[PDB]
RNA sequence: UCUUAUUUUUUUUCUAUUUUGCGCCGACC
DNA sequence: ACTGTCTGGACTGGTCGGCGCTATGATC
DNA sequence: GATCATATTGTCCAGACAGT
């Protein structure tokens, strides 16, 4: 919010980047994954 | 309070060294060593770092500071 | 290095015991600070009569605090009911405090002079009847947020306060009068410069660090941001833990923007004496400095509890008070006048043998908010004087009719029913507008209310909580008269948005004081954007414009400003109100004002240090007093030092 | 003379250490030797002639968790036991953390290191100016070697 | 020694990387090092290097260094086999006196009478000795005139070579720690001889280097260690000091008042580090601290420093020649040049930066071509900072020139030898002894005088030095030297005195003779004997030539007092009838006066941006800067001691 | 009677807008 | 190729209401 | 007295595995 901006740490990538919606327990869960050293890749698509 | 001899490395609790007979006492050291034995292998090394260490029984240091 | 505080107390305890009365009971005599603590058992005969008091103080050359032991202490609950029924009802106390550790009772009262007493009376009055040494502190008439921290901060860190008070005491009266070899003046910063400010007293014995500050302007650089650091003699004293005292003239981010970073690292761990409002609104600057850092993405050059660590190690210092802050330096401050707590330095090194007096920023004509700039001196040997309008054609127009202009500048844009907004200073140049228009509200001219918005409340909380820091005038009109200048109801404070956002769709006339004079943040740049439209409106820029500001841009004529808006797209702004530049009430000293002082300044100085300001403002000014006087001027650069005894 | 190791607790080891000297002063324990470095932390080392006596001596204390059924080689302790300088090993241009002193809990980089005084010279990466320091070689761990 | 960033590493390879695409690979580089500001090559094949000689100056032009290129020890000649064949291959003209071997870096030092028969044109001879010896040569001159001095410092070089090497190879990686730097800032501060005169100490600051100049002492009042010591309490100095930053050291002449306090860093360890100078001025002031230390042990107050210390300052002193350029900093450059004033007086340039500043400081120099020195250099490549001398500064500081005071001279012997008296001369061994001597032996040449003349005390220490050092002399006797077969200094008519018996026979003979014996201004030694056994003679004259201070001998002679109360070993006092003829001819002293120095500045070139006086009195500083400033518009200061002027 | 070092101009403000977890017990559908 | 044995996991959901716990032996 | 690092390491069903 400081920087007013969106981007991605891991990889960088200051353009691509997309907003999705979800529930806030399945955050958690990738949360938990992540933090069980598990890698969740999310592969986006279009709504259409 | 707790001092160190700064010549044969002796801890002691009162102002005299009973082991060396000298004047100098620092109240900061580090690496306690305990002596119980004459023959015992770190009293060896203790004598050969500091000829004059490591000679009764009690305690002593490497350093001190 | 050897300490004689030992000895030095036993013959102050034996020079007391001659003179003070036996049955007074003396057990401890301590130094806290640049004070001389005494802790007595019978205050009643100790202080019968302050003849006593002030021969002791007079012969010994101390600050003398005489407090009850903490063997007898009245219980607090008792003590606030004999210290209300003691003070008068028409002082009304608002808070009292105890701190047992050492015996002390700290009254926060809106009428001071009456606790304090008509000649000091009604103090040992009070430590007679209760047996508790009082300290009074002013309840400001509006309310403010940093003064109620700090003195939170000082009152939960009493423990730490004291060891560090009594550490510095300490390590002040290490040795007795000592005459110093050499006497050395090194400037790390601010020397042909403006900005980043910082000077070093160096002697044989003691060393004294003033103003260290931080270049605002040229932060992309850290070699021109910051004091230099890599001076051989800052670096030994720095390192070796011998800086003795920091001074701060004035507070301002040029002045005192570097000083939580020496606690950040914690490179010093001395006292900084410096006056309660210079001490207040440093540290509030601090914070705002701070915060706009973080808010731009770039590293904060301190945390807040560097700020908090500071306000520890701060030891307030009244004007004309002279402490013994180094065992060869005496220092005291005089009102420089430039703003609220603005300090002029003078330092006393050796019994007579050499006096240095740094003005830094200061004002010789007399403001309606403060009182000019003391010019007469005990004794006055070097002059470090600033240079920020030393120029030849560096004339300020006259306050008056800078006054009248702006004033008839108001009444124009109030007659079409437009709204006046007035970019300003969060201190100095603010305050000032605020007197100038209560002056004008006060006989009929308008009856809009005044709206003051980032942080200006801050600022106004802060001048109305030290009042004897003020202007003659000011202090006639606060104590002695039951008015208020700021306490006008015209002035009015928002408290969110929402209040903003109601007070610019407000069709009535208004005058609203902003927070930032470029327009670079705060509800300035809102204000600008929801008024600019509008044509009845008007601004008024009282400070200098910055080169690729948004103030500048709008003072340059721009009818059309393009500025990234919401959802990232350019939005322009269509300005039609009136844009004016009365750039008259500036708190700096004009050129002529510099001569004046110059000449008016008792006793003569043997030489002048011309400092902050730009290389050839100060080598003019140089040469311009060395041409007018004859006095030995000299306009040196960073890291250069001079043996002036 | 074997050399084990007794587990006890961070931060007191000279005081099991010498609870362990006492009771084998007033009890008559086959005890060779007991040593306790500071640099190691919740552990010493007991020079026996078996495991046994280690285990006897050190029960009956609190403080005293367990004995590591190992032996260890006297090659293994026996740099603790010599004559060196915390300062011997740091060269100038790695990065350091400081434990201890004021700036607890702190990256820097040497600068200057001197075996004489005891001293070494750092210069914090975090600090946007550089202003060398004076820090105590024992107060630094060595965290990336680099010149 | 301190331990620094020492980025010599990538220097090192960057220089090796050069050499091995510019040197021909049949050479074989092996090691590449520095050695102080030189750099040092060992190659396997020496035989494929010095074909060419432009090759050599070739890579020291790129390299912008000095380059010494020696052998491996591998390949290394047996000792008498390299000895033998040094002797047979160098003409027999050049009269080979010793030959010294270091196996450890392979380096040969030949001690010879003609040093430059065995260099031989542009060095084709030097080369061509490894060519046949494979060892590395390095030539000194053997003076005519044995000396003490000068063999115990070779001697102790010799037997020291193990830690000579290793500090030289410790002050090299110190010295190129970095690559070339600009400074930000350049700083100059006085710890002392700033608007008085003695103790000098000159401290150049920058943000990465540190260096001292012309540390020394002040005798006029040693009771007072404030007033004669330089300012230990400056906090730079102490930063310095305390840090070991202090990157070299660099001494001006050979003086108590500029190299007197040079031993007391060693005694306490304060310092360690490189004292760069030349060879002339650390003999000269090698004899001036062991003469101050005796000086100070006979007059019953605590010495100094011991001649231990002097030695480590021996050890840690490293050589150059006139017009050299090193390297003594990342960011400084040091150059010597002549300055005239004694023998191995050098006026310091100190290059700093790639061309950002220039500092000159002259210290005691002279303008005028003196008999015996040649004048000072008042040409540089660049010069923005001129730091010089003002110790005649004043206004009625004009002396009469050396021609009047010279046929004053000369006439008083004149008047005075015919009577059949003892003309004695008391000065400083270092200082105006020399010239008088030179005067008095030309004087000498057209044959009108055939008296002895005896040089008593250390003056024949300085004249040996004199000798083995004829390239730091004027250009008359640089000539005379080289390019003729003739030695002033090797007149007949110059005796040594070496104990008493020699010097009671001269006094006692009655015939007539020159006695120049060195005692300061009669403060003890063989001058003070002289004047109490010659002072119930009446046919002879003294000569003053020096400042007499109050309350010595020498200033009570000069008073005209008839009635001289001398104290005597062994208790009382030794007062006697004075009937000695008392001269002053104060003309052959090596100080520039107000002319001079108005000479020196006009024709300095280029012009200095600021000029600042220092080393004289307060008055005769401020004149001198006011005067300056007054005539051709330099900004010119004159600071008080403890005071930094940034230069840029 | 002698070697191997170099030398110079283009970046701006004194500051700012609704307590989880663990475990137990009981009851209801 | 069969056969008994070791190891691992789950044990319907929901709701109302309560009870109770989540530091301490040295150190100056 | 007021603080402070440390604070231990019931059954049943199904899949995999030595043993004969
Ligand atoms: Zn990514
Ligand atoms: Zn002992
Ligand atoms: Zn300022
Ligand atoms: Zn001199």
């Amino acid at each position: 919010k400081r920087r007013g901006k969106v981007y991605c740490p891991v990889c960088g990538e200051d353009e691509r980047i997309s907003k999705v919606e979800m529930s806030y327990a399945f955050k958690l869960l990738l949360d938990e994954l992540k933090a069980m050293v598990i890698r969740p890749s999310l592969r986006l698509k279009d709504r259409v | 309070k707790e001092r160190a001899c700064r010549h044969c490395h002796y801890i002691t609790t009162e102002d005299r060294c009973p082991v060396c007979g000298s004047r100098d006492l620092s109240d900061d050291w580090f690496d306690l060593v305990i002596v119980l034995d004459v023959e015992s292998r770190i009293a060896k090394k203790l004598r050969e770092s500091i000829p004059e260490a490591a000679k009764v029984p009690g305690k002593y240091a490497i350093r001190v500071r | 290095r050897e300490t004689f505080v030992d000895d030095i107390l036993k013959e102050i305890r034996e020079i007391i015991v001659q003179m003070v009365p036996r049955e007074a009971g003396i057990t401890d005599v301590e130094f806290e600070g640049p004070e001389l603590v005494i802790y007595v058992k019978n205050p009643e005969a100790m202080m019968k009569d302050g003849e006593l008091i002030k021969n002791l103080a007079k012969v010994l050359k101390k600050r003398i605090s005489v407090r009850p032991d903490p063997d007898i202490l009245l219980p607090p609950e008792k003590a606030e009911e004999l210290i209300k029924q003691l003070v008068p009802p028409e002082a009304e106390i608002t808070n009292i405090s105890f701190d047992p550790s050492v015996g002390e009772v700290l009254i926060e009262a809106r009428k001071p002079g009456l606790v304090i007493g008509k000649n000091g009376e009604t103090l040992r009055l009070i430590t007679q009847k209760v047996h508790w040494a009082p300290r009074v502190v002013r309840t400001p008439p509006i309310q403010s947020q940093t003064i109620y921290s700090i003195r939170s901060i000082l009152q939960t860190e009493s423990k730490d306060r004291r060891k560090f008070l009594r550490q510095v005491g300490r390590n002040i009266y290490r040795k007795s009068e000592y005459k110093s070899r050499w006497i050395r003046i090194t400037g790390l910063g601010g020397f042909r410069e403006v900005g980043r400010s910082a000077l070093l007293v160096q002697t044989d014995e003691s060393y004294v660090l003033v103003d260290f500050g931080v270049n605002i302007a040229a932060l992309k650089d850290p070699t021109k941001a910051y004091p230099h650091f890599d001076a051989p003699e800052f670096r030994y004293v720095l390192d070796e833990g011998l800086l003795d005292a920091i001074i701060i003239t004035h507070a301002a981010l040029d002045h005192s923007g570097m000083l939580p970073y020496l606690f950040r690292y914690k490179l010093f761990d001395g006292p900084i004496y410096t006056t309660p409002p210079t001490r207040d609104l440093m540290t509030l600057l601090q914070q705002d400095f701070i915060e706009i850092q973080h808010m731009n993405g770039v590293e904060p050059l301190y945390r807040p509890k560097d700020i908090k660590e500071v306000i520890k190690h701060t030891i307030t210092l009244d004007y004309g008070e002279v402490r013994d802050i180094a065992p060869d330096i005496r220092l005291t401050l005089h009102n420089a006048g430039h703003i609220l707590g603005s300090s002029i330095v003078h330092l006393h090194i050796g019994n007579g043998l050499h006096n240095i007096a740094i003005t830094g920023d200061f004002k010789f004509i007399p403001t309606r908010l403060f009182e000019p700039a003391v010019s007469r001196f005990p004794r006055l040997e070097t002059l470090v004087m600033e240079s920020t309008y030393g120029g030849s054609n560096d004339y300020q127009m006259p306050r008056e009719e800078a006054e009248k202009r702006l004033i008839e500048v108001i009444h124009q844009t109030l007659k079409r029913g437009g709204k006046v907004l007035i970019p300003a200073m969060a201190v100095g140049r603010a305050q000032e507008i605020m007197m100038v228009l209560e002056e004008y509200a006060r006989v009929g001219g308008i009856e809009v209310p005044i709206y003051l918005d980032g942080m200006i409340w801050e600022a106004t909380a802060i001048h109305t909580a030290y009042p004897e820091y003020l202007s003659k005038h000011i202090r006639e009109q606060i104590f002695h008269e039951g008015y208020n200048p700021f306490l006008n109801p015209i002035f009015k404070s928002v408290a969110n948005s929402r209040e903003r956002q109601d007070i610019i769709d407000s069709g009535e006339p208004a005058i609203i004081i902003a927070t930032s004079g470029m327009l670079v943040g705060g509800p300035s740049v809102e204000y600008f954007k929801q008024l600019a439209p509008d044509p009845k409106n008007s601004i008024i820029f009282v400070s200098y414009q910055a080169e690729g500001t948004l103030g500048r841009q709008v003072q340059r004529g721009l009818r059309e400003i393009p500025i990234v808006g919401e959802d990232g797209r350019t939005e322009v702004i269509n300005v039609n109100m009136e844009v004016h530049t009365i750039d008259g009430f500036s708190g700096a000293a004009d050129r002529r004002e510099l001569m004046s002082y110059v000449a008016r300044v008792r006793p003569r100085p043997e030489r002048i240090i011309t400092v902050h300001g730009e290389a050839h403002k100060c080598l003019d000014l140089s040469s311009s007093i060395h041409k007018k006087f004859g006095i030995s001027t000299r306009a040196p650069n960073n890291l250069d030092a001079i043996r002036l005894k | 003379g074997k050399i084990f190791t007794v587990s006890v607790t961070v931060g007191q080891e000279t005081t099991t250490a010498n609870l362990i000297y006492s009771k084998a002063k007033t009890y008559n324990l086959p005890l060779y030797a007991i040593l306790s470095p500071s640099k190691v932390k919740g552990y010493i080392f007991i020079e026996a002639p078996n495991k046994s006596a280690v285990e006897e001596a050190i029960r009956g204390i609190r403080h005293a968790k367990r004995v590591l059924p190992g032996e260890i080689p006297f090659s293994e302790i026996e740099h603790f036991l010599e004559e060196k300088p915390a300062v011997s090993g740091f060269e100038p241009g790695d990065i350091v953390e400081l434990i201890a002193g004021p700036f607890k809990g702190e990256k820097a980089k040497v600068v200057r290191v001197d075996e004489s005084k005891d001293e070494i010279v750092v210069e914090l990466v975090s600090s946007v100016v550089p202003i060398p320091v004076t820090v105590r070689g024992e107060y630094v761990r060595l965290i990336s070697k680099r010149q």
